[PDB]
């Protein structure tokens, strides 16, 4: 396999032509001198060089890259692509990294990016609200302005009744003899 | 607590054990948080068959 | 032809009370006023 | 207390321990950790000779065995994988998929 | 069974949007279902039930997002109180 | 009390003071519901504080 790799059984195939469990453990078993040969199958090794993968497919880093920076991935997540981009790269970073992590590297993060988020949320996805809660524990008490504060807060209070009656409806989803006289009637 | 909070929370993001020093507050409210979601099923049975009843 | 009802069990007098009234003349005996004590003998219902 | 808070969840976890309690290997779900105990903190080297602490693996991992403080077996789902210690070196590996 | 169709449409509409501010296709519902919950389940088996997990499961994510919401509302007023002490 | 009331539903409509005994049930555990959420925005200043 590596020489192949060097000189480029599915896999082999197709990489021999263009110059996953069973193929991870078939071609899992070195391994690093071939991923730098490769840098599809490129996919299926990912599904199976941090710098690199940041810079590069894009989904796939996404949602199965083995190695993946803080910096990298907030700058990608802060940008203003929204292509639900938003919830995978949130729920890749609560899935990755620790919660005070998250917290010094937007303490690192400008400001002005985080005013522009809050707008955007504010406008137009519960890893989204755990992020909220990670960006305003980061910025802290201080820095941050009063209207952008109270659409917010409008926003979180339509958002948190709009929630409640939701639940209330969800649990509701998951939810003697004849009298003194009566006026009856006979049929013939 | 809440007021204390308000007016002396740069002293505690100063101070460094958070969790030692407000684990009996943070015990109370977060099984008070865990109380939360069974009690808002609860509401909704009960606010179910009130307007059950109540119609009928 | 004839028809006979079984909706009346209980029933103590049955008359024309006018050309088209009927009187059916029931009872509730122990559901009403006797309410006797009576000893338990409980089902084993599980 | 080492207290992460990931989102999702895949009980393929496993640890062992150093017999020298320095160090803890955690198997997670595709992902080698070694965890210090003296602040539960990542396996900082300031030599900065490779020995990192975030192995990537095809599979679950399923067990993760150190025989001694030199040599390290870890089963994944797919396979199982025999390492070094003091030097980030693999010796041995073979296959699970077949069995 | 317009009450059925009536719900069958109103369910497919709530699917479609969860996260609506109207409160009318709720409101309707509740009545719906405090009425006539057993003869709904009565109804049908497979489709009707289908889209009722369906339903479920979007409300269920909506019940996970609630309580991050919620803490984030008391940020939001712990910081109001803030900015009323600084002015004072 | 969710199993009780499952069991004895139109019962309660027929026994009026169960009736009202539902009533300050509901407005006590809608007192209640208003602490709980109180305890959650608590949850979230603390976590900012931390």
């Amino acid at each position: 396999v590596i020489e192949k790799l060097s000189a480029l059984d599915i896999f082999f195939k197709e990489l021999k032509i263009k110059e996953y469990i069973s193929d991870p453990g078939f071609l899992n078993k070195d391994l690093i001198f071939g991923k730098f040969s490769g840098n599809t199958f490129l996919l299926t090794h990912p599904l199976f060089r941090n710098l690199l993968s940041l810079l590069r497919l894009f989904k796939q880093a996404i949602v199965t890259c083995p190695n993946l920076p803080l910096n990298e991935l907030l700058e990608e997540l802060f940008s203003i692509r929204n292509r639900e981009l938003l919830l995978d790269i949130s729920f890749r970073i609560l899935q990755d990294f620790t919660r005070d992590s998250i917290k010094q590297e937007m303490k690192k993060l400008s400001k002005l990016d985080v005013q522009n988020f809050i707008e955007f949320i504010t406008s137009g996805s519960t890893q989204l609200f755990q992020l909220l809660s990670l960006v305003l524990d980061s910025i802290g008490l201080f820095s941050l302005e009063g209207a952008l504060l109270e659409n917010l807060t409008l926003y979180i209070d339509k958002q948190v009744e709009i929630a409640e009656r939701n639940t209330e409806l969800w649990n509701l989803i998951d939810t003697r003899a004849l009298p003194t006289y009566t006026m009856e009637y006979l049929d013939i | 607590v809440k007021w204390c909070l308000i007016i002396h929370g740069g002293y505690l993001v100063s101070i460094p054990n958070l969790m030692s020093t407000l684990s009996s507050l943070h015990s109370t409210l977060k099984r008070r948080s865990d109380l939360l979601p069974r009690l808002l099923a609860l509401d909704a049975r009960l606010d179910c068959t009130i307007n059950k009843f109540k119609t009928l | 032809h004839f028809f006979f009802t079984d909706k009346y069990k209980p029933l103590l007098f049955v008359d024309l009370i006018s050309s088209n009234e009927l009187a059916i003349i029931e009872r509730n005996p122990l559901t009403f006023h006797s309410k006797q004590k009576a000893f338990i003998q409980p089902k084993l219902v599980f | 207390i080492s207290l992460p808070n990931f989102n999702h969840f895949s009980n393929s976890v496993s640890l062992a321990w150093s017999q020298d309690g320095s160090l803890i290997f955690h198997g997670f779900d595709d992902k080698l950790q070694i965890l210090d105990f003296d602040t539960f903190k990542k396996f900082e080297s300031l030599e900065n000779t490779k020995t990192v602490s975030e192995f990537t693996l095809d599979s679950e991992i399923q067990t993760v065995k150190l025989i001694n403080d030199t040599n390290l077996i870890v089963a994944t789902r797919t396979t199982l994988n025999a390492i070094n210690l003091l030097r980030g070196q693999v010796i041995n590996s073979f296959d699970l998929y077949p069995f | 069974d317009h009450l059925s169709k009536i719900f069958l449409t109103i369910s497919k509409s709530i699917t479609q949007n969860p996260w609506n501010e109207e409160n009318l296709l709720p409101l309707w519902l509740k009545w719906l279902l405090t009425l006539k919950s057993g003869e709904l389940n009565s109804i049908k088996d497979k489709h009707t039930k289908k889209n009722c997990k369906h339903l479920k499961s979007a409300l269920r994510s909506s019940e996970e997002i609630l309580p991050v919401l919620l803490g984030i509302q008391g940020r939001l007023e712990m910081l109001r109180r803030q900015a009323k002490l600084r002015e004072d | 009390v969710a199993v009780v009331l499952e069991l004895y539903g139109n019962t309660l409509e027929s026994s009026p003071v169960l009736q009202e005994l539902m009533i300050d049930l509901k407005t006590k555990v809608r007192h209640e519901i208003h602490k709980s959420k109180e305890a959650q925005r608590i949850e979230g200043m603390l976590q900012l504080l931390t």
